[PDB]
DNA sequence: AGCTCAAGTACTTTCCGGTCA
RNA sequence: GACCAGGAA
DNA sequence: AGTACTTGAGCT
């Protein structure tokens, strides 16, 4: 198995949703993250302490972490940084980014109302948070200076003050990963009459983020310990380690690295250049230049499907896939890693229907008997019938496949030279075939009903169709016109309880859909219940004595 | 209320307008959903799925990398008592079968 | 869109049905507290019918020499005559057959006397004749009180909520009142004797029949309604094809919650 | 110092062990477990109290293997060494650069560097000595010690003792 | 084959609790990892060997559990992390409710 | 697995900071004067002078050696001898530190005898003062006020010259012998 | 924080899933060679064991309810009514 | 309660909630024609005292947040003159019980 | 200049041949 | 392995 | 595939 840990092994009872302050991503930080090259010690295969792994996770398979010590199957990543040269938007807080700054004085940090207006102190009242950042900014989006004197509330005629500054607060637009103002002005009272026009950068956007008081930000949406607002823009880039961005590597001689392990460099790069810009002769243009390059990267890394025109895209034409596009689902991680699985011990085929099986079982072709395994633990109940099976081998069919010794080891019978002086220990585990009556979980796709999975009996059969009883043909919405359908088979005791004491076939006969039986006869079944059970049909002795005997619980009478 | 009612009434007969029968719980339970909130309530991207249920399940529909991100930035804490969850999570739900704990008592244990 | 709005409803310990945030969504399942499986149809006999030949069917008069219960149905019955203090017993039954009636007319304006409740009665008190072998003629062995008191009682053991307090206990009657009156329709007197012909033993045994079959009857907590409720609307939402917009885009059209629907439509 | 200390302990099952001798394991399982422990937080686990009343509560079965998780709620002696602390305690062990001293289950060791300048090293003694003008500390003796500092290994405090300052020392 | 999202719903409609998380966890992607106590990211440098563990930076040396979840929640996780979301995993609570 | 107490405190996120601890009599948090038992009910900090200590152990540890028989049914250097056996009987031998700790504690008790001991508890367990110190005083043997508040510097204006040297006379009269 | 036997309100039946959780759990735990507190009378399928087991209320286990709150009633196998 | 024919202007409309505890209604001639109250598809509703309230909120183990709601401006809602916290208890018909208990608590 | 809208956007099942570092 | 394209109960 | 919300821009 995966190795065996000291440490407690506990559940997830919370999750709590936050945003990295910069301090703490270079402190989980195992490496920077310095040079955009992979690895390749000059040409020599083998990675650069400076992008993957200058300590981060692993690649090699042989050649364990150098950090944990651990190899592959065990060793999670280990998260990097790269040190931004400049503040950044993190593209999807761009949005909440602007209607802060709408909310509060892009000068002094103030809010830019009180409880010295009703309205706002009553939007301050509102308990949910989200909605009441939202009530907070339509009032807030409107006043557009920050006022040092209110009329107090038991008279308008003694204006009482508030904040200091009194600074005209812009009128802000997006202009795509930039922010930009427009202030009223005065001049002869007047203006505008064009109003001043320049763009809000990052740094000033931070340092007014920063300014904005705990108990204001905490009016807003936010956290002073989880997330405040100064954290929606990036200083410190969090670099994910390969199992995130594993280089998929064909053959030897040849890389194959991952989407995201170029956006980083592209990122680093670009990081670069802006450094060096600056630390040298700046010319204060090819700066601001590096400056949205930059911002470009670290947006398009996480979403590169921006409303925004256009589409930061790999050489050869094909965009690149930002991390916010791995996550959107119908195939994507939450939706079809998550919330559904490929999955092992599972089997499918072609069905066709057997007047001769019973209601609640089916006839599972002996080739999948074979290759579908239950984990069965020896035990002195089972001790001897499972030396059979083992000694009975795994080609042969009642059989076995594996033996799991107490030290987590895995058997295989199919090579093993000790396969045959094989001695099963109380407490070791079996995989032995699936055999008759094993209840399994049948299911026919789509599967919109309780009853579109149901657990049968199994009853191992030659030939390779899945064969199930005619009557269970309509719950599944099943024909035999070339339908396959899917097994999945149980492997803890526990499991399958559940499924012979909750969802087999018999239990789901009648049903809550409509307080009716959902299967019944039919087919020939039932065309010929009808013309059996006419005033004119008549039925010799001969033949009556086979009705009955083949009626299998028949009295004898 | 009367809301509720013309709500479930229309429903009832889309369903019975096809000819097929549904028990009226079902129905019930759907058209109760939409109304407790305070009105009628979308069954859909923008209606119910943005309560205040749990951040990740919420996420698991519709508007996942969205919801994440907002979820972040106004430090949401997911419960984890919903079903989703707990699928996320690879936990056992509390789910019929996990509605509910186990425990052995040493006192019976003797007993028997 | 279905499922997943209501994937964490399920019914809980307490009967309650809520969600992940232990929001209230039904206060009993369903309104009744029935697991869906273990409904049928039946007949409120109660409902309908002339006023005329309801009383012909439920009324008992020992004060009247026309309409009591005639000797041969019970042995009580020469003795039973003229007995006031039993009269007083029938006419609560009587009087409460008639409210009954008249609530059930509340409640289903048109008519309409078949609705799924739990417990199949019909049966009960058919097996209960084939199992006893009840004889379509000689007199019965209940008295009134046996008839009427068992009755009154076996409805006090059909529980479905069960705190002791107001709140609670009044949520129970509720949740009873509908079967109740099934029950009561079923078990009157003059039904029990005349039509039915049940024992003594016979009447015991369909009254615990009864009970049992409605204890099974509940819905069991853990009950994912959820996906139940969702999955049994969507599924018959798949095998489908004034003039108003109906079917699957009517459907939507609901869901949706949409403003501008196809066909509005008041109807005066 | 030297403190009694309510604590608890979570001890999993196998299901081969539900069996009436549990809560007798169980108890056992504890005493393993915790008794000699160290920890930084409380220091030496020295010995578990009151056997007999040891709080079994009842066991939650896991989910996936069947095992019991019990909280075992129990308390105990414990001792946990601090900075500032007065420890009396023997010599164990002495070399050119000061002494080790055993005090309970932990040892602090004291510089030369920790002590009056007369009392200086003898190597050539045995067993090997400190000689001052009117004192002696070797193997056997009993020494006074103020704990300065102290360091948490594994199953272990460290700490570094002075006897410098006044009332410390020989005795 | 696919456990899908609708095979999921077929389970929860059964209250077959177990056997859903069966088929999602050691049926497929499932997982451990180790997991600080203050800070609730998956941080910790298990040498888990030397017994050793440490989330440095939290500076705990003694505060970690270790939980099984699927790769695919753990991947998810780092993935949110990558995109400056801490997704803090907790094995305790505090609103209950 | 590790062991837990009974302070729930839910450090979310904020790490440190971790007060240095000294007889500044600032313990651990794990040892401030406000303590929880098992019944949840706020009870007072235990701590134990050498003898209050090695007659705590010692009487543990016969009551467990009178269980493992019962459930199976069906001079000081003269002490030693009589404790190493003990151990013998009720620990599991691995647990050197316990042997180690009761040569110690055998060895440096003030007072040998029960009563004693709780003559001293008495009188100690009226001063007020925090129980390190109340601790220290019946395990550290002292004269000089000077010498005691020295030792335990914690005290100081705690307690006046004379009183406390009152106390350390009367401490060395119970001072058990050998 | 438990609610007090005296004062249970749940049904006092045991439910579709409470049983096949029990029967689930002991089954696992008797394949794990965990002690049987029945005569197997020639069984040999930890199922049919544990079926036995609770067809005698001899399954030492107790059900904790929880209720939508978070409090609960602890419940014994033994006292559960099984007309399930 | 203030009925008005055509409107009441936003000058008057301030002078509303001015004289607390004293609280002011208004309602539109109009509206008032037709009794909503009475209409088939529109249920009893009880207004419940504080201790009323409280006694099912304790019953039902419930916060207020666990309650299904009425919005305050609910035609019926209005009729009651129902205030923001005050909780109304449904009484319906059920084509499954006969009678079924249902509480909405105010917006 | 602002403010109104129509017209603009992205987003809403299980199986089994080519080009790209 | 991404990605595109085409065809099935 | 039609509706969702939401963005956007143009006109008086
Ligand atoms: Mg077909
Ligand atoms: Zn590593
Ligand atoms: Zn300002
Ligand atoms: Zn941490």
């Amino acid at each position: 198995g995966q190795q065996y840990s000291s440490a407690p092994l506990r559940t997830v009872k919370e999750v709590q949703f936050g945003l990295f302050s910069p301090e703490e991503v270079r402190a989980i930080s195992v490496a920077k993250i310095r040079f955009p090259e992979t690895m390749d010690e000059t040409q020599t295969r083998a990675k650069i302490g400076g992008l993957n792994d200058p300590r981060l996770g692993s690649i090699d398979r042989n050649l364990k972490c150098q950090t944990c010590q651990e190899g592959m199957n065990e060793c999670p990543g280990h998260f990097g940084h790269i040190d931004l040269a400049k503040p950044v938007f993190h593209v999807g807080f761009i949005a909440k980014i602007k209607k802060v700054c709408e909310c509060v004085c892009m000068h002094c940090g103030k809010l830019l109302l009180d409880e010295h207006n009703e309205l706002m102190r009553q939007a301050l009242a509102i308990k949910d948070s989200k909605k009441r950042f939202a009530a907070i900014w339509t009032l807030c989006k409107t006043k557009m200076v920050c006022e040092t004197d209110v009329p107090s509330e038991d008279d308008p005629t003694q204006l009482v003050s508030r904040g200091g500054c009194g600074n005209t607060q812009p009128t802000i637009r997006k202009d795509g990963l930039k922010l930009v103002g427009s202030w009223k002005k005065d001049r002869a009272t007047g203006d505008a009459d064009e109003p001043e026009l320049r763009v809000l950068s990052t740094e000033e956007i931070l340092n007014i983020f920063k300014h904005i008081s705990v108990k204001d930000f905490t009016s807003l949406g936010f956290n002073e310990v989880f997330s405040r607002p100064e954290w929606m823009i990036l200083t410190c880039l969090p670099v994910p380690p390969p199992p995130v961005r594993p280089s998929i590597s064909f053959n030897e001689s040849q890389r194959g690295e991952d989407d995201l392990t170029f956006k980083l460099a592209d990122i680093l790069k670009a990081n670069i250049s802006l450094e060096t810009l600056e630390h040298n002769g700046a010319p204060h243009h090819a700066i601001e230049e590096a400056e949205s390059l930059l911002q470009f990267h670290v947006a398009t890394y996480m979403d590169n499907d921006i409303a925004g025109q256009p589409q930061a895209l790999q050489k050869s034409g094909r965009p690149v896939k930002s991390i916010r596009a791995r996550l959107k689902g119908k195939e994507g991680r939450i939706r079809g890693n998550l919330m559904g699985k490929r999955v092992d011990f599972s089997a499918r085929t072609v069905i066709s229907g057997d007047p001769n099986l019973e209601l609640d079982q089916v006839g599972v072709p002996k080739s999948i008997a074979k290759t579908l395994t239950y984990p069965e633990v020896v035990t002195p109940y089972n001790i001897d019938r499972l030396t059979q099976l083992v000694r009975n081998g795994p080609n042969e069919h009642p059989g076995a496949k594996y033996v799991i010794r107490d030290s987590g080891d895995r058997i295989d019978l199919r090579y093993s030279k000790r396969a045959g002086d094989i001695q099963l220990q109380y407490g070791w585990k079996v995989e032995r075939h699936i055999m008759d009556n094993d209840p399994v979980l049948f299911n026919r796709q789509p599967s919109l009903h309780k009853m579109s999975m149901m657990a049968h009996r199994v009853k191992v059969i030659p030939y390779s169709t899945f064969r199930l009883n005619l009557s269970v043909t309509s719950p599944y919405n099943a024909d035999f016109d070339g339908d396959e359908m899917n097994l999945h088979v149980p492997q803890s005791e526990e499991t399958r309880a559940e499924l012979s004491q909750l969802c087999a076939v018999p239990l789901q006969i009648v049903s809550p859909q409509s307080n009716k039986p959902c299967m019944g006869i039919v087919q020939d079944t039932l065309c010929g219940i009808r013309k059996l059970t006419l005033r004119d049909t008549f039925i010799e002795l001969d033949q009556v004595l086979n009705m009955l005997y083949w009626v299998p619980d028949w009295d004898g009478v | 209320e009367a809301g509720r009612a013309a709500l479930y009434k229309e429903v009832y007969n889309v369903i019975a307008s096809d000819g097929s029968y549904v028990n009226y719980r079902h129905m019930a339970l759907l058209v109760d959903v939409m109304t407790t909130q305070g009105g009628l309530t979308s069954v859909t991207r923008h209606g119910f799925n943005r309560s205040n249920t749990g951040a990740l399940m919420r996420c698991s529909f519709e508007e996942t990398v969205e919801i994440l991100f907002e979820a972040g930035a106004s430090a949401e804490l997911d419960d984890c008592r919903g079903v989703s969850e707990n699928v996320i999570l690879g936990q056992m739900a509390p789910i019929g079968t996990g509605a509910f704990d186990v425990m052995i008592d040493e006192e019976s244990l003797v007993k028997y | 869109r279905l499922v997943k709005a209501l994937e964490d409803i399920m019914v809980h310990y307490d009967n309650t049905t809520r969600n992940s945030l232990g929001n209230v969504i039904q206060f009993i399942y369903g309104e009744d507290g029935m697991d869906a499986a273990h409904i049928e149809k039946q007949s409120l006999d109660t409902i309908g019918g002339s006023d005329a030949a309801f009383e012909k069917r439920y009324r008992v008069d020992l004060l009247n020499t026309d309409h009591t219960l005639d000797p041969s149905l019970l042995e009580s019955g020469s003795e039973i005559l003229g007995d006031l203090k039993l009269q007083v017993l029938l006419d609560e039954e009587y009087k409460q057959l008639v409210k009954d009636r008249k609530f059930l007319r509340e409640v289903f304006v048109d008519g309409e006397a078949n609705w799924p409740l739990p417990v199949n009665i019909r049966r009960i008190i058919q097996n209960a004749q084939q199992t006893f072998h009840i004889d379509h003629t000689k007199p019965s062995d209940l008295t009134i009180k046996d008839i009427v008191l068992g009755v009154k009682d076996l409805q006090e053991n059909l529980l479905v909520l069960r705190g002791k307090n107001e709140i609670i206990q009044n949520a129970q009657r509720d949740a009873v009142t509908l079967f109740c009156c099934l029950l009561r329709s079923r078990l009157a007197t003059r039904r029990v004797l005349q039509e039915y012909r049940l024992t003594k033993q016979a009447f015991d045994w369909v009254l615990s029949n009864i009970e049992a079959q409605f204890l099974r009857s509940v819905v069991h907590p853990g009950e994912m309604v959820g996906v139940l409720a969702a999955q049994s609307i969507g599924e018959p939402a798949t095998q489908m094809t004034k003039k108003v917009t109906s079917g699957v885009p009517r459907l939507k059209e609901i869901l949706n919650v949409a403003k501008n629907m196809k066909t509005p439509s008041l109807t005066v | 110092m030297f403190f009694i200390k309510d604590l608890s302990l979570n001890i999993t099952l196998h299901p081969s062990f539900f069996g009436p001798r549990m809560k007798q394991y169980l108890k056992t399982k504890l005493l393993e477990e915790v008794e000699g422990s160290c920890t930084g937080k409380f220091g030496y686990i020295l010995c578990v109290l009151d056997y007999d009343n040891i709080d079994i509560q009842r066991g939650r079965i896991l989910p996936t293997d069947g095992s019991a998780e019990f909280n075992v709620k129990y308390r105990a002696v414990v001792f946990k060494p601090f900075k500032g602390e007065v420890v009396d305690g023997t010599v164990v062990s002495c070399s050119q650069h000061g002494f080790e001293v055993q005090v309970g289950p932990m040892k602090v060791f004291v510089t030369k560097h920790l002590m009056p300048q007369d009392l200086t090293f003898n190597a050539g003694s045995n067993p090997p000595s400190y000689q001052s003008s009117e004192d002696v500390i070797t193997i056997k003796s009993r020494i006074r010690v103020k704990i300065e500092g102290c360091i948490s290994q594994v199953s272990s405090i460290h700490a570094i003792g002075s006897i410098k300052e006044d009332y410390l020392g020989a005795i | 084959l696919r456990f899908g999202e609708m095979e999921r719903d077929c389970m929860i409609a059964h209250g077959a609790a177990s056997f859903l998380k069966e088929r999602l966890m050691e049926a497929s992607d499932a997982f451990r990892v180790h997991i600080c106590g203050i800070c609730g990211l998956m941080t910790v440098i298990a040498k888990l060997n030397h017994n050793q563990f440490e989330c440095k930076g939290c500076d705990n040396k003694i505060d970690i559990y270790q939980i099984h979840i699927p790769y695919a929640a753990k991947l998810l996780f780092q993935e949110l992390m990558a995109m400056n979301i801490t997704p803090r995993l907790y094995t305790d609570r505090s609103r209950d409710f | 697995v590790s062991t837990s107490t009974f302070q729930t405190r839910r450090r979310r996120l904020k790490k440190v900071e971790e007060e240095e601890n000294a007889a500044t009599l600032q313990l651990g948090q794990e040892f401030q004067l406000k303590q929880i038992n098992h019944q949840g009910e706020e009870e007072e900090l235990i701590a134990l002078n050498l003898s209050e200590a090695r007659l705590v152990i010692k009487e543990a540890l016969v009551e467990r050696r009178r269980a493992f028989k019962r459930s199976q049914k069906k001079t000081r250097e003269k002490e030693l001898e009589s404790i190493d056996v003990l151990l013998e009987q009720t620990t599991g031998g691995n647990n050197k530190d316990l042997k180690n700790t009761m040569q110690y504690l055998t060895n440096f008790s003030r007072f040998r005898d029960q009563e004693t001991v709780g003559a001293v508890i008495q009188l100690l367990k009226s001063t007020g003062l925090h129980p390190f110190e109340v601790a220290q005083l019946g395990s550290l043997a002292c004269d000089t006020a000077d010498e005691a508040k020295t030792l335990i510097p914690s005290l100081n204006n705690k307690i006046s010259d004379d009183e406390l040297e009152r106390i350390l006379k009367e401490l060395s009269n119970l001072e058990t012998l050998y | 924080k438990a609610i007090p036997k005296d004062q249970r309100a749940t049904t006092p039946y045991m439910t579709k899933y409470e049983r096949a959780r029990i029967l689930g759990t002991r089954a696992l735990q008797i394949s794990m060679n965990a002690p049987v507190f029945v005569d197997l009378e020639g069984e040999t399928d930890p199922l049919r064991i544990a079926m036995k087991e609770l067809a005698e209320k001899k399954i030492p286990l107790v059900i904790r309810r929880y209720l939508p709150d978070g409090s609960f009633e602890d419940w014994s196998v033994e006292e559960l009514i099984v007309d399930l | 309660i203030f009925v008005y024919q055509n409107n009441i202007t936003p000058s008057a409309m301030k002078l509303v909630p001015s004289i607390p505890p004293a609280t002011i209604e208004t309602f539109n001639e109009a509206a008032l024609v037709v009794n909503i109250t009475h209409h088939e598809l529109v249920p009893k509703h009880i207004r419940l005292s504080s201790d009323e309230k409280r006694e099912l909120l304790k019953r039902y183990r419930l916060k207020e947040s666990q309650l299904p709601r009425i919005q305050r401006a609910d035609p019926v809602a209005l009729y009651l003159g129902l205030k923001r916290g005050e909780v109304v208890k449904i009484i319906r018909k059920s084509e499954t019980s006969g009678r079924y208990a249902s509480y909405r608590i105010c917006m």
